[PDB]
RNA sequence: GCUGUAAGUAAGCUUUGAUCCAGAGAUUUCCGAAUGGGGAAACCCAGCAUGAGUUAUGUCAUGUUAUCGAUAUGUGAAUACAUAGCAUAUCAGAAGGCACACCCGGAGAACUGAAACAUCUUAGUACCCGGAGGAAGAGAAAGAAAAUUCGAUUCCCUUAGUAGCGGCGAGCGAAAUGGGAAGAGCCCAAACCAACAAGCUUGCUUGUUGGGGUUGUAGGACACUCUAUACGGAGUUACAAAGGACGACAUUAGACGAAUCAUCUGGAAAGAUGAAUCAAAGAAGGUAAUAAUCCUGUAGUCGAAAAUGUUGUCUCUCUUGAGUGGAUCCUGAGUACGACGGAGCACGUGAAAUUCCGUCGGAAUCUGGGAGGACCAUCUCCUAAGGCUAAAUACUCUCUAGUGACCGAUAGUGAACCAGUACCGUGAGGGAAAGGUGAAAAGCACCCCGGAAGGGGAGUGAAAUAGAACCUGAAACCGUGUGCUU
RNA sequence: AGGGUAGCGGAGAAAUUCCAAUCGAACCUGGAGAUAGCUGGUUCUCUCCGAAAUAGCUUUAGGGCUAGCCUCAAGUGAUGA
RNA sequence: GACAAUGGUAGGAGAGCGUUCUAAGGGCGUUGAAGCAUGAUCGUAAGGACAUGUGGAGCGCUUAGAAGUGAGAAUGCCGGUGUGAGUCGCGAAAGACGGGUGAGAAUCCCGUCCACCGAUUGACUAAGGUUUCCAGAGGAAGGCUCGUCCGCUCUGGGUUAGUCGGGUCCUAAGCUGAGGCCGACAGGCGUAGGCGAUGGAUAACAGGUUGAUAUUCCUGUACCACCUAUAAUCGUUUUAAUC
RNA sequence: UAGAUAGAAAAUAGGUGCCCGUACCGCAAACCGACACAGGUAGUCAAGAUGAGAAUUCUAAGGUGAGCGAGCGAACUCUCG
RNA sequence: AGACUCGGUGAAAUCAUAGUACCUGUGAAGAUGCAGGUUACCCGCGACAGGACGGAAAGACCCCGUGGAGCUUUACUGUAG
C-alpha cells in the first residue's frame, strides 16, 4: 500500500534506518528498500543488488517518528496518528 | 392387465416352500362396446 | 501493479483507475439420451430451402430434417357405409442423467443360528427393477375403548422384552390408557332442477355441461321460515378455484475498525529487564526466536447498482348463511360377505377375529349395515365399497460459518506431493510407493585436477558434516586404525 | 478372416476333456469382518495363595454342563485333622 | 523389639512404574528445547536424574481424568541390509589383420581377406505395434561385458493419389429391427427395411528422384465420369432421333 | 414395356474430380510371448549345376558374422566319430 | 561346449546364534552341541556326496470333523413337466 515514501525499518537486520521503497509485491508480501544488499553472483564475484523484507515497517511524516498508519475518513485518504498528510 | 399376479408361497402338506402365481383369469374377445380385441377377465363378463 | 501453476527472456498494458472481486448478459467446436441416415464414442454420408464463389459442375455458410403420444387437418375403403392405414402441421410433453444417501411399490435369495436339520430364523435383509419427492408414506373414523368416555395422521418416551405367537426349541413381539413435539380439515358420487343431445312412442329416458348437495347425537333431497346480495363479508395463490400489482428482511462483492518505547543477548526479537496504553476488541494466524499495543485480523458498526429468496398491505379474485318439518326419494354392486388356496396383521391354521390377492358363488337399502379377538343375544360406538392434504419426522452429493481430552506421513480419505495416476488384466475390475533446504535463493563468482561427473580451495549465509538424493540422521550392514589377545 | 452359443450353462468322434495359462462346475464385485467344537498368534514389574487330568449325562469321547479340586470377601463358630 | 511364613504353570485377589492428550497450579527454554549418542550413577523391579557431544524450537513437574496405552515369535504386512558369492550364469553360431577416431578401444567407421543362409537369416505386402524412421550432437542410467555406438536421451525434420486397398456400389452368415406378437418390471422374439467382406463390379503404365516418400512428386505417354462452348441428325411431342 | 419429354450430338476444344491410409519392422530385436527370449506368426516371388523333384550338397541375387572374451586342452556331464 | 586359471559383469531358493570331530552309551526309546575316552597345528582351492531325521511342497496315503462339493437310489421331503 506504499509507492516510494519514507519508512523506518525497525525489526530486521539493522534498525534505526530509513529509506524509500520499490516494488511491494502484493502476493509474497515483501517490499524492496535500501537496507539489505545481497552478494549475488553471475557468470561477478559479487553484484550488490537490493533485496526485500516482509512488512516489519512503519511510516513517519509529521512526528518524524514511526506510527501505526491509519487510513481514515473519505474526503479515501490517509490520516496518521498526529498529523494527516498524504501517504 | 396381463400380469402374473399374487406371486407368493405354496406350502405342501408338510409346509415346505415354493413360489406360485395365481395367474388371474383373462380371455380375449371382440369387445362388445368397441370393435377391437383385448385380454379381459371373466369376473367382469357376468 | 499485471502478463496463472512455473521459473526465464522479450515484447507490451496500466490513476483516462488495469489485474482482482461479485452479479447479469453474449459466445458456448465435437461426442454423448444424440434425435436426418450410418457408426468400432468424439468419424463418415446425405437430404431439402435460402445464400456465397464459378462461364458451369464440383465446394461451402446458416437454418431444417428421428421415434412415441395427443391434438387439428385432409385422405382413406381391401367393402358403398367407414373405419385399420396414409401425407401434413402444433406441443418448453417424454425419453436420459443422478447422492451407491433418505422414501414408496414390484419381484425376491443362501451361507448362518437352531449346537445337525427340512417347520422356522437370517428376512421380507441383500442386490435387481420401477416411480416420485425434497421430503415421502399415512390420514380426518364403517376407530380406540368400557367411563364423569374421547373424537385426523405421524414421530419421541413409557407401558414391555409384559400380554401373546412358536418343532412351545431357537427365537420373535405388539397394541391400548398416559406424558410430549406439531396441530387442519375439505371436494366429489347419488337422489332434485335448467340447457342441449339420439332413441323424438308426439311417454320420458338415457348421453354431456352447469347448478344442488356432502352425514351418524343420523344427514341431505322435497316443502316451509328468516340472513346475504354481486356482497356484509369470509378472502387465503401450501389442499379446500385458479390468475396478477406494491413495501420490509436475509443472501451473493466490501469498508471502517483503540492502543508501546528502550537496555542486554542475538544473525535476527515478539524473550529477561524496566517503566506505559486500549479493551463491546486478551479469538486465531503470520511477522528472521514465544507479541492484546508490527500486519492480517476479531468485538461493534456500516454497506448492495443488479439479481434471488422469504415475508407484509391494497390491489386481486372468489363466495350466501342458518332453522324447522321429515309424507316421498337418496345415501358409492357383481361391491361387502362365504368357501378354496395364499400372503400379511408380533399372530406359523390354530378356536383365529380384523385386512389384502386369484378362481367361484353371491346381500341389505335407516324398523338398514360393520365392529366391540370363533359364533348368537342385549348394550355401546361408527357409517366402507370415491378422492386431496402443510407442520412435527428421516438423510446430506453439496455450500456458508464454526468445533474437537480427532490423526499429524507404514496413521488419517486409497489419495497432504500432478492419484483412482503409473501399473496389472482382453474385461468386468483390483491398485501403488513418493511431504519438509534456509529467515530470505542470497542456489557456490573465481582458481586448481579432471574428457566429464565429482572433488579440494575461495566466497553467500549464524551454521553448507544445511549445498539440492539438501532439518534432525538411530540400528542392521560395511570399513579404516588402533590398546589387549590369539 | 468375419460371426454365434456363456456357467442352476455351453460345446463335447465322450477323456469328467475345453470354456483367456486354473474347472468333481470359470471370473469380478456385493451379501460378508460368512462360518470353524481346529491349528497358529495375544505386547511393562513385583507381591500373596494355588490345582486338576476324575464321577455322571451327552448322535458324546480331542468339545460342553453340573459335582469334585482352587481363589477372594462376608458369615458361622471349635464344629475339622 | 519378638514369632512365624515368603518355589510355582493354569488361574484368582492386591499394590505399583512409564507413554499421548486434557484441566488446574507452578516452572524451564537461543546465556540452546525435544530427540539422539556416550558414561564407571540412583531406585527391590518396571524405570528415572545427572555431566558431556550433536542438535536448532518448544518441553517438563505435582494432583486427578480419558485412552487407538506397551510387541521377540502369527510359514505375519512394509522398508532397508546381508548371508550364499565375487560363486552359477553371461541366452545355439567363425572370425582375423590393417588404417582412422578418441581422454580411453577384442566390441565404433572405413576397407582387404575369411566363413554362413540361399523354398532363404533374401525381396513385397496384409494383421499387429504406434514415430521405433532420417540427420546432428550426448553417454546419467537401459544394452546381460566394454562402448567414442543403437531400435536409449536431446534438438530438428520426415508420410503428398480423380486411376492404388477402402467409403460416396452390392450382398450371404450374422447383428439391429418401425409397426407387431409375447412377458411381473427389465426385456425377449420378429416382418418391412438397414449395417456388415475375407467374396462380386470398378478408369494406369515405364523410367527417373531424396539421408528419409513413390503407380502419390516430375518426365513422357494413357483412361473413366462430369460440365461448359460448338455442328453435319429429330419434327403432333405422337412416334420418331430420344430418357 | 408402364411412363417421362420440344428435340439429340456424332468428333472437336476447355476444364472440374472429395474423405481415410500411405513413413518403419513385418519368420522379427519393434507383433502375442513381462526380457533386445533358440517358440508361433495367413499370403506372393522363389535363380544356377546334380536330380523325378520346392528333396539333398555347393553357390548367385542379396543379407549376416548372432552383444562377453583370452588362456590351459584335468575329473565329471552332454553332443558327435 | 560347459566346468578349471586370469580380465569384465554379477543372481537365487535357504538362513535361531556358532570357534560346527569320532566311538560307545544315555535321552522322545536313530545326538556336531550331553557323559567317559580317542585322535586332530591356523586358512584355502578342486572333486565325491554318508549325515546335517538337509531344501522345495502347513503329508497326495490313514483317521477325526455332528467340515464341504460331485454322483447314485425301490433314503426323506419337495418340485419342473
Ligand atoms: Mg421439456
Ligand atoms: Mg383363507
Ligand atoms: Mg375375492
Ligand atoms: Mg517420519
Ligand atoms: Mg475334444
Ligand atoms: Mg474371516
Ligand atoms: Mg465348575
Ligand atoms: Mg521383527
Ligand atoms: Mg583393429
Ligand atoms: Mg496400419
Ligand atoms: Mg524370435
Ligand atoms: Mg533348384
Ligand atoms: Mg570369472
Ligand atoms: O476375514
Ligand atoms: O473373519
Ligand atoms: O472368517
Amino acid at each position: 500500500i506504499k509507492k516510494g515514501d519514507n519508512v523506518k525499518v525497525i525489526a530486521g537486520k539493522d534498525k534505526g534506518k530509513e529509506g524509500k521503497v520499490i516494488a511491494t509485491l502484493p502476493k509474497k508480501d515483501r517490499v524492496v528498500v535500501e537496507g539489505v544488499n545481497i552478494m549475488k553472483k553471475h557468470q561477478g564475484g559479487i553484484l550488490e543488488t537490493e533485496a526485500a523484507i516482509h512488512v516489519s515497517n512503519v511510516q513517519l511524516l509529521d512526528p518524524k517518528t514511526n506510527e501505526p498508519t491509519r487510513v481514515g475518513y473519505k474526503f479515501v485518504r490517509i490520516a496518521k496518528k498526529s498529523g494527516e498528510e498524504i501517504k | 392387465r396381463k400380469a402374473s399376479t399374487g406371486n407368493r408361497r405354496s406350502h405342501a402338506l408338510n409346509s415346505t416352500k415354493r413360489r406360485w402365481n395365481a395367474n388371474l383369469q383373462k380371455v380375449r374377445i371382440l369387445v362388445d362396446g368397441k370393435p377391437k380385441k383385448v385380454w379381459v377377465s371373466a369376473r367382469a363378463l357376468k
